[PDB]
């Protein structure tokens, strides 16, 4: 169909998207209220979770002497590999000259860097000592130390800040005209001055417009080859570990490919209520998520592809480690993630080839649904599972979570959905400007024929 | 606020004789596990036991001891 | 295209008062950082 | 001009310059007090319960440093004076003083002078004396003159920095043995020189074994 529903106007546009900020904040709607209110509450569970692990240690979590990493580092993963598939709506999409990235990458951008701040705590947070989290950076000291830097944890440190960073950047300039627009719509006095500062009075102009989609295509091609290395790096800090379902080949490709099917589930799951609640059907259309389904759908074979690539490398190879992780994944104490694992991210993908599924809003929210909880449980099943069971068998051990686990875990879902509930609150969720340009082209193509 | 505390650091009133401070001393005693005692060589850090080894000149402990000796 | 401030008596001092700024901000963290132990 | 004044622009150029000049600061004002003589108590003579002279005792009065840390060549602690090393001139160098009562109140009581640590380390460092002053690091390239001070204070910060100095140039500080020596020893001009030869002539070893991290600390 249609990337955009006709019916619409400049003003339109600007009068629909611009007015979900800039609302009275006493006027703010109450399902508005409700969501925060959850948040902020799985947000004090987050701060009861993270007092806990610093009074006592990382010892209240359920990792033991094989699991050096257990559930800290795959919500790490995770988290950080949301981030993915909302940077290839914000610079891969811009890169390809995609339609459908028009009225998403606000959103996409915004996730993101709150994927990021979830995420970029675990680093800190499963040390156990985390107050010398700065001795990973190069800083100039009195000891005349340096980090390893052939770490991949050395690698993670500089990828996850220049990730942090540059998504952080993406979304400043993706950000200033329509803080242009919502300076210029504010119509309380003060709030102009706070939009104005944001936009640093933008005067969107020719000889600016230039530099404009200069540096933002410029920025999406620095972009994007960065996000793609910066996944296969937190691939990498399993990748280069020489335990045997660690050292794989394929797991920067493939982590990187998990990532944005993780991250376009993701993406699924918090913009169907986005498209439904607020009234934005006419700028995300159905054909909008029938693309998002196909691009998951895509990434969803990669990765399945990658699991018959652990299989192929277990089955062809005569070593006894690689066999005996096939069948401690197959018929292990922890197998029953792997089991899960080819159900969720494998058996209920392949509804998505078909149309009428792809279309379907409720099959697709529940699908996507399945999509995280198998990407996550993927995580587990190449991490804890690898970590169980190792070269020598006396140093053999189940891994079984605590409650602080899945209360560190809750909490940075608190942590996540406060900051997207503040950024739906004060800032935009669909770019007002590029929406404007996207109905120029789409009325251009209609002019052309 | 100040790099670390004070660490007030307390000498003898009459040093003991035959040893430098800072160096560990290794006297020779006997530990029994049924009566039956083994010779231990247990060094004496700053006049107080810390490590219990074995004493090499003795029956039952040719250079070594068992662990009860060794969590004496 | 040029920017807006290629043609401005502003853009002499100022740029130069950049470069004056990593000179002596730079050079700080360099006698701190080395020379000040 | 609609929503800003007109030195909107001149604010808003010195408010981004002004918040590039605090990080700038800030980041100075934590690596000077991370280096700062309060902090590592550098250069500050910390009172002793009885204020002992090393001025008095060793430029004027004239002891060996052997004779009250008798343990500076054997062990890695040199040894902290008893209270019987006073003792030995002070019951009869002018005792019933004031300045001594401490001293008198032990050797009567057992109790110890509570003496207070001037050079600090953080004790999983392991400082070894005896290897220093008998491969010819002497006292005051460590210490400074402390011959001449009433109220010793510590002359450096004693960092990985200082150490690893040594540890990779040690030709710069080595002596021609006298570690125990007093402070009247000064570095010739021929430092380069003497200290390679005396650097090949004690067995100091490459800087790839001494700035090894089970060197120190363990
Ligand atoms: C002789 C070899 C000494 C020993 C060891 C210590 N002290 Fe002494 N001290 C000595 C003399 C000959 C003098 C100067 C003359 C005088 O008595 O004033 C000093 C000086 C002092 C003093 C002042 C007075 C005194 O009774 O000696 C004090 C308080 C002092 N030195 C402190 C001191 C301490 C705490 C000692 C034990 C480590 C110590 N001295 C040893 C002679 C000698
Ligand atoms: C120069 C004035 C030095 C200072 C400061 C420090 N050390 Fe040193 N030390 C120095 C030399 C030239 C040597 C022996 C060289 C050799 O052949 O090894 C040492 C000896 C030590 C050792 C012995 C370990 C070893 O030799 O393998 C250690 C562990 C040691 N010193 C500890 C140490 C510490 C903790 C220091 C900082 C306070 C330190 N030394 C400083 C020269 C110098
Ligand atoms: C003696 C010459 C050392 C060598 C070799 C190393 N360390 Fe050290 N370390 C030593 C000193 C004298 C200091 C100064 C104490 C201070 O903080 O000023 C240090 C310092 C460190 C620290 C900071 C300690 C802390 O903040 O808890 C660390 C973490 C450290 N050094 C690490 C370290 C490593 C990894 C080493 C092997 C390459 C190493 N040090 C060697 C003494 C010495
Ligand atoms: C070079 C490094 C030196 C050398 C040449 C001397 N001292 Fe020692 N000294 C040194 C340190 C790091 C310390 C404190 C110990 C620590 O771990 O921080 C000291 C301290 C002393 C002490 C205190 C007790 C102790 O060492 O544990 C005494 C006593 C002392 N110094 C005496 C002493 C004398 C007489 C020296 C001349 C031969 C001397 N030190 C040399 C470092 C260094
Ligand atoms: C009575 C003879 C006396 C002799 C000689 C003497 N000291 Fe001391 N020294 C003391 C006493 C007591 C202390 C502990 C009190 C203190 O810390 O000041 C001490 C401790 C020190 C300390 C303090 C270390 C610490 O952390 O507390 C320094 C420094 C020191 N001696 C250096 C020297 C040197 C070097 C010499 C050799 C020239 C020397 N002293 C000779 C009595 C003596």
């Amino acid at each position: 169909e249609a990337y955009l529903l006709p019916g619409e106007t400049y003003t339109s546009i600007s009068a629909k998207i611009g007015d979900v900020p800039l609302t009275p904040p006493l006027k703010t709607p109450k399902g508005w209220l409700a969501g925060f209110s959850v948040a902020f509450f799985m947000l004090m569970i987050f701060f009861v979770s993270v007092t806990w692990l610093f009074i006592r240690g990382v010892g209240i979590w359920g990792i033991n002497i094989p699991v050096g990493w257990g559930m800290d580092i795959i919500n790490f993963v995770w988290w950080i590999g949301i981030g993915h598939a909302g940077t290839l709506i914000s610079a891969i999409l811009l890169l390809l000259n995609q339609g459908w990235r028009n009225s998403i990458n606000r959103f996409a951008e915004a996730m993101t860097l709150f994927a990021v701040a979830c995420a970029g705590l675990y680093p800190i947070l499963h040390l156990g000592r985390p107050w010398l989290f700065y001795w990973l950076i190069p800083y100039p000291n009195t000891h005349g130390m340096w980090p390893q830097f052939r770490s991949a944890l050395a690698w993670d440190v500089f990828a996850i800040s220049t990730y942090a960073t540059v998504s952080l950047v993406f979304w400043l300039v993706g950000l200033i005209p329509d803080f242009a627009t919502l300076r210029d719509r504010a119509k309380n006095i003060w709030v102009k001055r706070l939009y104005g500062i944001a936009a640093l009075g933008w005067r969107g102009s020719a000889r600016h417009w230039h530099r404009y989609e200069m540096a933002s295509i410029l920025l999406a091609g620095l972009s994007t080859p960065l996000v793609v290395s910066v996944h296969s790096i937190i691939s990498l800090d399993f990748a280069i570990s020489q335990v045997p379902g660690w050292q794989v080949t394929v797991f920067p490709p493939y982590f990187v490919a998990g990532a944005v099917f993780a991250g376009f589930a993701m993406v699924l799951l918090l913009m169907i209520p986005v498209r439904t609640f607020y009234g934005f059907e006419n700028y995300i259309t159905l054909h909008h998520l029938d693309v998002m389904a196909k691009v998951m759908l895509t990434t969803g074979m990669i990765v399945v592809y990658g699991y018959f690539m652990e299989v192929f490398a277990s089955l062809y190879s005569g070593n006894e480690f690689e066999e005996y992780l096939l069948y401690n994944r197959l018929f292990g104490p922890s197998s029953w993630a792997y089991w899960g694992l080819l159900f969720c991210n494998a058996v209920a993908i392949q509804p998505l080839w078909f149309k009428k599924v792809r279309q379907n809003i409720p099959a697709l929210l529940i699908i996507s649904l399945i999509v995280s909880v198998g990407m996550w449980l993927e995580r587990y099943v190449i991490i804890v599972i690898s970590l169980e069971r190792d070269f020598l068998p006396s140093s053999w051990d189940i891994y079984i979570p605590t409650i602080w686990d899945w209360s560190l875990y809750i909490g940075t879902f608190g942590l996540f959905f406060t900051l997207l509930f503040l950024f739906i609150r004060v800032l935009p969720m669909i770019n007002i400007f590029e929406m404007r340009l996207f109905l120029y082209q789409e009325t251009e193509k209609a002019k052309q024929r | 606020c100040t790099y670390q505390p004070r660490q007030y650091i307390a000498p003898f009133d009459r040093q003991p004789e035959g040893r430098v401070p800072g160096i560990p001393q290794y006297f020779a005693s006997t530990l029994t596990l049924g009566g039956y005692g083994t010779g231990v060589l247990v060094r004496s850090n700053e006049g107080r036991p810390t490590k219990v080894e074995g004493n090499p000149r003795h029956p039952a402990s040719l250079g070594g001891t068992d662990l009860f000796a060794q969590a004496e | 295209m040029q920017p807006e401030w290629s043609g401005d008596p502003e853009v002499k001092p100022v740029f130069l008062a950049v470069t004056l700024t990593g000179m002596v901000a730079f050079l700080l963290m360099v006698w701190l950082f080395a020379f000040y132990w | 001009a609609q929503i800003f004044p007109r030195n909107a622009n001149l604010l808003s150029r010195l408010s981004i310059f002004a918040l590039v000049l605090l990080v700038v600061e800030g980041i100075l004002i934590l690596g000077v007090y991370f280096r700062s003589n309060y902090f590592r108590q550098v250069n500050v003579a910390i009172e002793q319960p009885v204020a002992f002279s090393h001025q008095l005792h060793v430029n004027v009065v004239g002891i060996d440093c052997r004779y009250c840390h008798t343990s500076v060549d054997q062990s890695y602690f040199a040894n902290i004076p008893a209270t019987e090393t006073c003792m030995t001139c002070h019951s009869q160098i002018k005792t019933y003083s004031p300045l001594l009562e401490k001293v008198r109140e032990s050797y009567a009581t057992g109790k110890p002078i509570e003496w207070v640590k001037v050079y600090d380390l953080p004790n999983f460092v392991y400082f070894n004396h005896s290897i220093h002053v008998n491969k010819g690091i002497g006292c005051s390239t460590c210490h400074g003159q402390v011959n001449n001070m009433p109220v010793v204070w510590q002359q450096q910060a004693l960092y990985m920095g200082w150490c690893l100095n040594c540890h990779r140039n040690p030709e710069l500080y080595v002596r021609p043995r006298e570690e125990v020596y007093n402070m009247d020893y000064v570095p010739p001009s021929n430092q380069l020189e003497i200290g390679r030869q005396l650097v090949a002539e004690y067995g100091i070893m490459p800087p790839d074994q001494l700035t090894n991290c089970y060197v120190c600390h363990r």
